């Protein structure tokens, strides 16, 4: 057994059985890969996502958790929930705030091949990502969904490269541990590159994020880790067509 | 002036004396920079004339007038 509530649902689901209330919540339902399930609600016009497992919300759950701590930017979580005689076949929930207005990185650089944004507003994105993802690794966290779309850009103001705020979403997968092993890390910065392949990164904003990444001079990542790179660059290569 | 910045840019970047940047010194063999120096180098222009490179053009800065040229 596993619970927390917060609100809305800590008094909406007072003298209720949570897990029955979650599978009571209505709106837009969307994926149901096998006794899983998605579904955006509103209490009070504000709008959540539902995850229902009948792999489990719990993944989701700790890295939400551990990036709270670490200060990363991501979704807050006002409902979770574990029970079941099998530990291993568990029934699960996860209800997550929603983050509006917002537009995902993938659809915000859509056309910067052909729309080229400003350097500095492109440069400040490709560090604020590199920011927050060797943030989440050093906290534990290796995404295993790491890819441009699942990065908020924040639309309640305007964006430039001044002031502007990212959220990383999506961790349904996540794995949160004391130290993310090395071969997590680079699996997570293998599918980040690949998402970005389209956008007119030229080397350098690429080194850019590499250095921000690892926080280490460029010369030293260049050497330590020259065959991670050029494995990435050979995907990369292949998956350009 | 823009003429003279690109010479302080790649003065303070190389780590050589004002006298030694000249037009006809390409940074490798004379201004004693490696490879990535070169490349630190083109970034160094990029976010002081807040502007952007493409991939093509930086690899033809490979001297001190090359990187004049360009911004101008
Ligand atoms: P000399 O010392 O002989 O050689 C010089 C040099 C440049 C070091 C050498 O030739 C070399 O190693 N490579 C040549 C070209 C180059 O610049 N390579 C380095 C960059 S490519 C790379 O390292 C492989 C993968 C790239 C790293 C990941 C990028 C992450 C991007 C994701 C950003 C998300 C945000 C997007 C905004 C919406």
């Amino acid at each position: 057994m596993r619970l927390v509530l917060e609100e809305p649902f800590k008094r909406l689901w007072n003298g209720r059985d949570p897990f029955e209330a979650v599978e009571a919540l209505q709106g837009k339902v969307y994926r149901e890969l096998e006794g899983r399930r998605t579904l955006r609600t509103e209490v009070d016009g504000r709008g959540y996502f539902v995850k229902i497992h009948r792999l489990g919300a719990r993944q989701e759950w700790q890295a939400i958790r551990r990036l709270h701590e670490a200060g990363v930017a991501t979704m807050t979580a006002v409902a979770y929930g574990e029970r079941g005689s099998d530990p291993a076949r568990q029934h699960s929930f996860i209800v997550t705030e929603e983050l509006a207005p917002t537009v995902d990185l993938e659809v915000f650089s859509q056309d910067w091949r052909e729309r080229p944004p400003p350097p500095r507003l492109k440069r400040a994105l490709v560090e604020a990502v590199a920011r927050m993802v060797g943030d989440m690794h050093r906290a534990g966290v290796n995404h295993r969904d790491c890819y441009i779309c699942h990065f908020l850009l924040h639309t309640d103001k305007p964006v430039s490269a001044d002031d502007f705020r990212l959220s990383v979403i999506d961790l349904h997968r996540a794995q949160t541990r004391d130290a993310t092993p090395k071969r997590w890390r680079n699996k997570d910065l293998a599918a980040l590159y690949f998402s970005a392949l389209d956008i007119g990164l030229t080397r350098r904003d690429k080194l850019r994020f590499l250095r921000t990444y690892f926080r280490r001079p460029l010369r030293e990542i260049l050497r330590d880790e020259a065959g991670l790179l050029a494995w990435m660059e050979r995907k990369a290569e292949k998956l350009y067509e | 002036t823009i003429e003279e910045r690109v010479k302080k840019i790649i003065g303070e970047q190389l780590g050589v004396k004002q006298e030694e940047v000249t037009n006809n010194a390409s940074f490798v063999e004379d201004l004693g920079a490696d490879s990535l120096d070169t490349v630190e180098l083109v970034m160094a222009l990029e976010e002081e004339f807040d502007t952007e490179i493409p991939d093509e053009e930086a690899e033809k800065i490979t001297t001190v007038q090359a990187a004049i040229d360009y911004i101008n």
